[PDB]
């Protein structure tokens, strides 16, 4: 052994493992093997601001510091106008309570 | 240890004795007349800040 | 606050009592005694800037180079018994004995200086690891101890140079000599030295001194040698029987040092003064109330580096200013520092006791609600001395360049009063008095605008906007910008509805103080320190006439008292007038009138000491500063000369390069503001007496006398000296390896290098930093200010902007510097001298060569080379892939041709490219290197290099050092470079085959000295004579002395000069009386 | 081809002023800090600083304007040549609107995806990223922190950036997972059109 | 610069030439899983963040703002000082960089 | 930032710091210029000055 890694080969090496992570599954609002929404029974007004808010926390979670530097909840404009996916509405329109 | 030169009170720290002698003109009678409109004025809803009915 | 803590302890010693507290006790024992933080470190540094430690003395010799025995000589063997020899009986020898012998070099190593340097070049023989002093500067990313990183080379070459350079900063001080009685010397002197021994160093020194008894090779060249040469031949003494002043001496002395300590002897004897100039220097800035006295006699040439141009002085002053921009709190301690001196020195006493014992004489009723006189004792209150604040106020006139002392809020009447309130009456008084002392330019509309903001209602004026309006806040007028044009244009106000506002702004623009100025100092002996005004004069802001007499007594013929008369008449108007009040009964109305008359009345000395004397205190203090002033001109009463800025560049701004085009758009605004307190101002204004008898000439005389025992200002200038040398190195040691703006020679350049940074050049200034620090022995902070910035396009300017918008700027100009004169001499002196510093220029061929031949790896035959117009030699570079062979057939390599060739062929590589690859090759290209005829040249420029000696008598192989040397190539960094040379004989030996990889390309085998060193001759093996063409003297007698071919040898032998002059106190040569 | 970038690139350079104009982020530095060094010229603008704080206001912003950061010429030079080289070993590669400077008209608001054929009508299924306020979802930061990494960050004193990424973007590669997304889009477009 | 050197064969197969239309239709399956939330975008974020971070060579100090600007020794007798006023508002304590 | 009216955001917060000394044509009778800078978020609401 005579070369250091200038950069430090496995200091990069574990950053581009967690950069290789793939692509999180998003399967609520869609039908399941019965013919049944995939969802928790919120509607997405609520729900969009709830993951949101967790996805924020989780970010703080990430960080060593309590409260998230870059954060998704209440950044500075409205979101009033918005809905995400879940499980409130079914695929044919109506309220999936039963 | 401090010592005022109005009321010979002694203290111990410096801005005792500056708040002190700032609780420390002219005539008696305009001090008396002073401390009787500001007493009479000191409490009043004018200067105070901070089911039913149709 | 003057008060008394109730303590603990009883005893009294006489009269036997106790008492309550310590605090007391000792005011009793009295009574029978009389009866019967980086900014405090630059703060510091500023109040007392440590010297450096110039003049530095040698005795001993001066020589950088010395003559190492590498390989012994055989004392035994049998073609020739030991009779022949030098060794068998025991003479000394001048020069090293030994097989092989080169040169090297190392710092002083003769020489017993008083006070060291810890910088030093201490360079081993090159049998073993020299490495470590190529990797000082970057490398702290290399493991290996062997290693170096090649772009590293030059920045090392150039931080080894200085350290070089700057060690070699020393005097030859002469010691004595001896008549001689051996006949070695015909009657010529021997120079004795100190030092534990003094036995081998005569030989050392003289060599032709020696005998001659054979044919050996250093008593061929003695006897061929002229004879007089050596010892004392020249001196030059004054006194009977006393020290001579100097002497030169025929000794050995390479040409490199004794031009360096010669260039730099010169360069100190430019500052040298007499006392005659001392004495004439310091009555006059003493202005003859102090006298000294110099001896008139044949002195013994005294040596006192002190006088220097006003360059320096104009230099250093834009460095310190620039370190202190916008602080305050460097600056507060200085004018501190000045209040205590001028109060130890003034002959002026400060009594609040006046202000009462008239004020008790003023008419008065008892049955008011008020009269005046209670009030002015109250709102006065002047029960305290503690006046400093007055000294305070009076030395910022020193620096309005940086400062401007102006007045809290604290004093000013919380938003404006009545005119009929007698307090803000008062207010008025006491701040429109005090305002007249301070520094700042809208100290006259602030004395305008408080009466205006005083009286709101009663008369109105036109004023400028609706936002700085009449019930604005006085205290928001601070810029020349927001000055109401109805004070300037006085016609603006209604002459018939405001009268008491159009006449106070004609006292202000009649009787508001002018300024005027008076001289001090010389530039004589020290230098110019100002750079905004003309040399040698002081800008003041009132009126200074002189004494007529030295026996000074109160009259009232002065601005001051004119100002406070009109202020009062103005005072007296406003209670005269019927429509501000009647209201007032006639007994306090009269009580008011003789309150102003006894106002106006007022005795004190302290105008008649700001008109006539103070200034000269100023005068006579401006000279002994840590801190010389810094000022602007003073202006009252326009919009246009008032200054608004001032402010310090440090380096260009763009590829533009003139500080005349690039300095109003890049500086650093310097300047704070200053609090102060007016009522303090006011009452040092109101009560000031002198003593009741007293002369000016006696009083000044004592005043002044104690303060000229100092040598600070003498250690300032020396100081000052090291900062601009050490700036103008930086800037050349910078151009040298970075593309800069100033017109340089770059030598170095055939040394590979990294393309630099600002990051890079910035890392370099402050090793160099740390450099100049370290020697001179100086521990406070120097040459930071610059470090903070860009090292790489420094320039040096300031300027202050008119209101207007015209720019007055100085740009000094950098004066001559004799470190980089003497980096530049040496860096010449290298390049033409390489081999001495462990460097081989060219580049190395890989190959092998089985001979029985002893020719040198470090000359080696033409033959043997091939370059880039060599017919058949492939040249790769940049895309190199290799294709792997296939049943048999030979794998391939890409040329920079796009053609593919065999592993056979002379071969070019950059270093880079075996850098890059440096793993993936070495598992190809090995085997045939070791047995096929595969010839590999890697060019890098320069490297350090190692030796391996080995007896031609038997075999030697060079593949484990070569195998060692291609496996240790880092991407980093290199090793250094082995060669395996043989060892001269001088008997006829038998020969033996031995296998050589590495060659050099060139001549680099200048180290060599001599070979063997005792046989009449050197037979089968690299030979060289001692070379003549080092001892120039020696060998040519048509060559007169002081004849030195310096640009490519160094001679290792002169005549150098020898000085033996004195470095006295001040006190101890001009003393006062 | 390209790679839309919201700011001016250069060929990679180590080599030059730390003053540049020619480096836009520099400019617009120099240029904001002289502008409110011209707000506080003549103290016009605000009363109520009894004292005058120009000398020392305009001192710590020409202090400011002339720094050794580094972090405008990195954001130059540097960075567009390392975003080249991560994006193409992306699991998810990058998805780009274009970058207006001032025009108006230019600006995209809605992104939105159709699943039907251009041919026929039907009712509006509006996919579920149109219903945002700004184009996508939001995203605060610390300005502060921007700030401050602007205006401070420097270089290691031995760079050699053939040196540097030759060692650097190495093990990078050797976590290349490309050739697998590469089958993996097959699946995807196969299972579409079997879908339809 | 890279090389992969090989022997002729025929037999050799690695099945990985596709064309435009799949990387397309690739990125608009995964940009319709967004499906407006804020988890699913983060850690592609966060982790590509610490990518820049270990691939960077510029680092970065405060210290660099705090020996350029030479005001400390706040005492509580102010007059508001701007230059310890932005060394107060920049907070050079920090080191968070996200 | 990716943020499209950034420079107009940038514009009126300073436009919304000179409220007082410095005004601006305006648009309609609704809005102020002493309005936060928050809210110009979307191209519809760009001031034409």
């Amino acid at each position: 052994e005579h070369y250091k890694a200038r950069p430090g080969i496995a200091s990069v090496q574990k950053a581009t493992e967690s950069a290789e992570l793939p692509m999180k599954n998003n399967d609520e609002g869609t039908p399941d093997k019965r013919g049944n929404t995939k969802g928790a029974l919120v509607n997405e007004h609520v729900e969009a601001r709830d993951e949101a808010d967790d996805a924020t926390k989780k970010q703080a979670k990430d960080t060593e510091k309590a409260k998230a530097q870059v954060t998704y909840s209440d950044t500075g404009i409205n979101n009033a106008n918005e809905l995400s996916r879940s499980g409130n509405v079914d695929n044919e329109g109506g309220s999936n309570q039963k | 240890g401090y010592q005022c030169h109005v009321c010979s009170a002694v203290l111990f720290s410096p801005l005792d004795l500056d708040a002190h002698v700032a609780s420390h003109l002219t005539s008696s009678e305009i001090q008396r007349h002073i401390t009787e409109f500001i007493s009479s004025w000191q409490n009043h809803p004018i200067v105070q800040v901070s089911k039913t009915a149709q | 606050p003057p008060t008394a803590s109730s303590g603990h302890g009883y005893q009294c010693h006489v009269c036997s009592a106790v008492l309550f507290s310590p605090l007391d006790l000792d005011a009793h024992v009295a009574s029978h005694g009389l009866h019967g933080d980086v900014e405090n470190r630059k703060t510091a540094q500023l109040l007392h800037a440590d010297t450096p430690r110039l003049v530095t003395w040698d005795a001993g010799l001066c020589t950088s180079f010395k003559i190492v025995p590498i390989v012994p000589a055989q004392v035994p063997q049998d073609v020739l018994a030991y009779t022949f020899f030098t060794s068998s009986y025991a003479i000394q020898s001048p020069f090293p004995e030994a097989a092989v012998s080169r040169i090297v070099v190392h710092t002083r190593w003769a020489s017993n200086v008083d006070f060291d340097r810890d910088s030093s070049v201490i360079m081993a023989p090159p049998t073993e690891n020299n490495i470590h002093l190529f990797k000082q500067l970057l490398n702290t990313e290399t493991l290996s101890v062997r290693g170096a990183n090649p772009l590293m080379f030059r920045a090392n070459v150039l931080h080894m140079l200085l350290e070089f350079v700057l060690d070699n900063l020393y005097l030859n001080r002469h010691t004595g000599f001896s008549q001689d009685h051996t006949p070695f010397t015909e009657g010529a002197n021997l120079r004795s030295l100190p030092g534990p021994d003094a036995e081998k160093w005569y030989s050392i020194m003289y060599p032709t001194r020696m005998g001659t008894p054979n044919v050996s090779k250093i008593c061929n060249f003695v006897a061929s040698c002229v004879r007089n040469r050596v010892g004392r031949f020249d001196r030059a003494q004054m006194m009977n029987g006393a020290m001579s002043e100097w002497v030169d001496v025929f000794e050995t002395s390479d040409a490199l040092t004794v031009s360096i300590r010669g260039r730099w002897m010169a360069r100190l004897a430019r500052m040298n003064i007499n006392p005659t100039e001392i004495e004439w220097a310091l009555t006059e800035c003493a202005q003859g109330y102090v006298t000294v006295t110099s001896p008139y006699a044949p002195s013994v040439n005294r040596l006192m580096p002190y006088r220097i141009s006003n360059a320096e002085r104009q230099i250093s002053q834009i460095i310190r200013v620039m370190n202190i921009g916008n602080n305050a709190t460097v600056i507060q301690p200085v004018l501190q520092d000045i209040s205590v001196l001028l109060q130890r020195i003034s002959p002026l006493q400060i009594d609040p006791t006046i202000i009462s014992n008239t004020m008790s004489t003023v008419s008065e009723s008892t049955t008011q609600t008020l009269s005046p006189a209670s009030s002015i004792l109250g709102k006065l209150r002047p029960s305290n001395s503690d006046f400093s604040s007055f000294r305070v106020a009076l030395a910022g006139w020193l620096y309005n360049g940086v400062v401007t002392t102006v007045i809290d809020d604290s004093s000013y009447p919380k938003d404006g009063g009545s005119v009929t309130s007698l307090e803000n009456l008062w207010d008025f008084f006491i701040l429109a008095l005090a305002l007249p002392l301070t520094t700042d330019p809208c100290a006259p509309v602030k004395a305008f605008m408080t009466l205006a903001n005083m009286m709101v209602g009663f008369e109105t004026i036109p004023m400028d906007n609706q936002i700085y309006t009449q019930s604005r806040r006085a205290s928001a007028f601070s810029t020349p910008h927001t000055w109401p044009r109805c004070f300037m244009n006085i016609q603006l106000i209604s002459p018939i509805d405001a009268p008491i506002l159009r006449q106070w702004a004609e006292i202000i623009h009649r009787y508001w103080p002018n300024p005027s100025q008076i001289r001090y100092g010389t530039p004589n002996v020290f230098g110019s320190a100002n750079l905004f005004t003309p040399p040698e004069v002081l800008l003041l802001p009132i009126d200074h006439q002189p004494a007529n007499v030295t026996t000074p007594t109160l009259d009232f013929t002065n601005e001051l008292t004119n100002w406070r008369a009109r202020v009062c008449e103005l005072m007296k108007n406003l209670v005269d007038n019927q429509r501000y009040q009647p209201g007032w009964t006639q007994s306090l109305v009269s009580s008011m009138r003789g309150t102003l008359g006894k106002l106006k009345l007022i005795k004190s000395m302290t105008p008649m000491y700001l008109q006539q004397l103070a200034p000269v205190e100023l005068a006579v203090i401006a000279p002994m500063l840590p801190f010389p002033p810094f000022q602007v001109p003073y202006v009252r009463l326009d919009r246009d000369r008032v200054p608004t800025m001032v402010g310090v560049t440090r380096q260009s701004r763009d590829t533009i390069t003139q500080p005349a085009l690039s300095l109003s758009t890049t500086n650093t605004t310097v300047g704070v503001p200053l609090a102060l307190d007016a009522r303090a101002i006011t009452v040092a204004l109101l009560s000031g007496k002198y003593p009741p008898d007293l002369v000016t000439n006696v009083w000044y005389a004592d005043a002044i006398y104690p303060m000229y025992a100092d040598t600070e200002v003498f250690s300032n200038l020396q100081r000052d000296v090291i900062t601009c040398e050490a700036v103008q190195t930086l800037v050349t040691l910078v151009a040298q390896i970075s593309e800069t703006q100033y017109p340089v020679d770059r030598y170095l350049d055939w040394i590979p290098s990294l393309r630099a940074s600002a990051a890079t050049a910035a890392t370099f200034a402050e090793w160099v930093n740390t450099s100049m620090k370290t020697a001179f022995d100086l521990s406070d902070m120097l040459l930071e200010p610059l470090l903070s910035g860009d090292p790489r396009m420094t320039q040096l300017a300031i300027q202050y902007q008119q209101y207007n918008g015209r720019t007055f700027n100085v740009i000094p100009e950098m004066p001559g510097s004799v470190i980089a004169d003497c980096v530049q001499l040496t860096a010449e002196v290298f390049n033409h001298e390489y081999n001495l510093f462990g460097i081989a220029r060219g580049d190395i061929i890989i190959g092998r060569v089985q001979s029985t031949h002893l020719w040198s790896p470090l000359a080696p035959p033409p033959d043997l080379v091939f370059d880039r117009d060599t017919p058949g030699v492939h040249i790769f570079g940049r895309d190199c892939r290799i294709s792997f062979g296939m049943n048999g057939a030979a794998p391939m390599i890409r040329d920079e041709t796009g053609m593919m060739v065999p592993f056979e062929g002379n071969w070019i590589f950059p270093l880079a490219l075996w850098q890059m690859n440096t793993r993936y090759f070495n598992q190809q290209f090995d085997a045939w290197i070791k047995t096929g005829e595969l010839r590999i040249r890697i060019e890098m420029g320069a490297y350090p290099y190692m030796l391996h000696y080995y007896d031609p008598r038997q075999y030697a192989n060079a593949w484990n050092l070569t195998s060692a040397w291609l496996e240790e190539i880092t991407p980093t960094s290199i090793p250094s470079v082995p060669f395996m040379v043989p060892i001269s004989s001088d008997h006829d030996i038998s020969s033996a085959p031995a296998v050589q990889y590495i060659i050099s390309t060139e001549y680099n085998d200048r180290s060599l000295f001599c070979t063997n060193s005792s046989s009449p001759q050197t037979i089968a093996g690299p030979d060289k004579h001692i070379p003549v063409e080092r001892y120039n003297i020696l060998t040519n007698p048509d060559a007169p002395p002081t004849q030195i071919q310096l640009p490519e040898v160094v001679d290792l032998y002169n005549v150098v000069t020898r000085y033996a002059y004195e470095t006295p106190p001040i006190t101890a040569v001009v003393m006062g009386v």
